[PDB]
């Protein structure tokens, strides 16, 4: 079964070294941090 | 403003007389300058 701190934000497991295989796949898997989006944006206005 | 306060009767009060500009600018992002005058 599964684990995590966020404390350390880390992956903690309970099982297989099969377990161990495919969710160290899984540690790697969903670590991915998204591209900042301009979610927000200054905008100098001209005239108005 | 270059001038002089003269009071005025109301009472009284102090109004300002002479050359005066009050003015507001704002840039446009390069060139044209719109005012407020």
């Amino acid at each position: 079964k599964f684990v995590a701190d966020e404390r350390t934000n880390s992956i903690l497991i309970s099982g297989d070294p099969k377990v161990r295989e495919r969710l160290k796949r899984l540690i790697k898997q969903l670590d991915v941090e998204m591209a900042a989006k301009g979610n927000n944006r200054v905008v100098y206005l001209k005239y108005a | 403003i270059v001038g002089e306060e003269v009071p005025v009767i109301t009472t009284v009060d102090r109004k300002e007389v002479g050359i005066k500009l009050k003015v507001v600018p704002q840039i446009n992002e390069g060139n044209s300058v719109q005012l407020n005058i």
